[PDB]
């Protein structure tokens, strides 16, 4: 179906222990490809994910040398952004920056997308037109008025339809059999007595790719949205991701709840019960 | 392929 | 702002006494970024752990997977220990088979 590549930078600055460290992650999907850690002993894009290992020298290197560079304006940005905020130099401070784009089944872009934070809050983020944008303050209106003049949003709009979309397509396929597999859950209802009258029914989903999942558990088939725990979709380390819905039902009620389970790789909807 | 685009905040 | 981690202490495969696993504690939701995470066997700090490199959601919290090789006894407990910015001390997270 639908895809999406994403590059997720991280700046950390840390006065008094060197320069602000910089890691960056790629990912197609739910699908890790590559990483660059600033800190590392030799600092250089690295593959995570095998079908991305195939790319030649002047990929890695490349990609490493943006890196280095991404590292040294972001390192800037950061102190930029102390100058913005009227910040002092002894503080530790965090520049995220993602980037990517979606696109649909034949590969054409649906959008593209890049925003940026500063201190885990948004900062400037381009529109859906890739044309204009939108900041969240004072401080990044500057910036705004600065990617403005220089119609920065020209040349994103021209990664983003251009080569994030062309590179998305040739990730997807050298990393078809498994950027192009879903893997559905494996699901399973367990119980678990709390008192005499009340147990917990817990439905799993386990093993799935995507990550994209929806639980739900019914009472009499109505959502029990407010009263269902759903736990954070969470890697399993082999790809694959597992979750969780539970309801605390009453004792001997256990058949009016049914768990209900959507995932692409599901031809249909689950449904579940005790 | 990762962004070359850079631009100073 | 800052922002305190959630934490998942769970095993990659339906945990099964004396068969070979991965202890997974995935930390997410946090801001900022440097956290401690430790798991532990018995109380004491596993030497063997790995983890994922620093990734963030679309709130722009942080999340990380550490992981370590293990094989599940009945008797040996183990645990998540995570420090961070937004902890006056480490929690423990302890490892339960059923969550």
């Amino acid at each position: 179906g639908s895809h999406s590549m994403r590059y997720f930078y991280t700046a950390m600055s840390r006065p008094g222990r060197g320069e602000p460290r910089f890691i960056a992650v790629g990912y197609v999907d739910d699908t890790q490809f590559v990483r660059f850690d600033s800190d590392a002993a030799s600092p250089r894009m690295a593959p995570r994910a095998p079908w991305i290992e195939q790319e030649g020298p002047e990929y890695w290197d490349g990609e490493t040398r943006n890196m280095k560079a991404s590292a040294q304006t972001y390192r800037e940005n950061l102190r930029i952004a102390l100058r913005y905020y009227n910040q002092s130099e002894a503080g530790s401070h965090i520049i995220q920056v993602m980037y990517g784009c979606d696109v649909g089944p034949d590969g054409r872009l649906l959008r593209g997308h890049n925003q940026y934070a500063y201190d885990g809050k948004d900062y400037i983020a381009l529109n859906e037109d890739l044309s204009s944008w939108t900041a969240a303050d004072t401080a990044a209106q500057i910036t705004q008025r600065k990617w403005e003049a220089a119609r920065v949003a020209e040349q994103l709009r021209a990664y983003l339809e251009g080569l994030c979309v062309e590179w998305l397509r040739r990730y997807l396929e050298n990393g078809k059999e498994t950027l192009q597999r879903a893997d559905p859950p494996k699901t399973h209802v367990t119980h678990h007595p709390i008192s005499d009258h009340e147990a917990t029914l817990r439905c799993w989903a386990l093993g799935f790719y995507p990550a994209e999942i929806t639980l739900t558990w019914q009472r009499d088939g109505e959502d029990q949205t407010q009263d269902t725990e759903l736990v954070e979709t969470r890697p399993a380390g082999d790809r694959t991701f597992q979750k969780w819905a539970a309801v605390v039902v009453p004792s001997g009620e256990e058949q009016r709840y049914t768990c209900h389970v959507q995932h692409e790789g599901l031809p249909k909807p689950l449904t579940l019960r005790w | 392929i990762s962004p070359r685009t850079l631009d100073a905040w | 702002i800052q922002r305190t981690p959630k934490i998942q202490v769970y095993s990659r495969h339906p945990a099964e006494n004396g068969k070979s696993n991965f202890l997974n504690c995935y930390v997410s939701g946090f801001h900022p970024s440097d956290i401690e995470v430790d798991l532990l066997k018995n109380g004491e700090r596993i030497e063997k752990v790995e983890h994922s490199d620093l990734s963030f959601s679309k709130d722009w919290s942080f999340y990380l997977l550490y992981y370590t090789e293990f094989t599940p006894t009945e008797k040996d407990e183990y645990a998540c220990r995570v420090n961070h910015v937004t902890l006056s001390q480490p929690k423990i997270v302890k490892w339960d088979r059923d969550m």
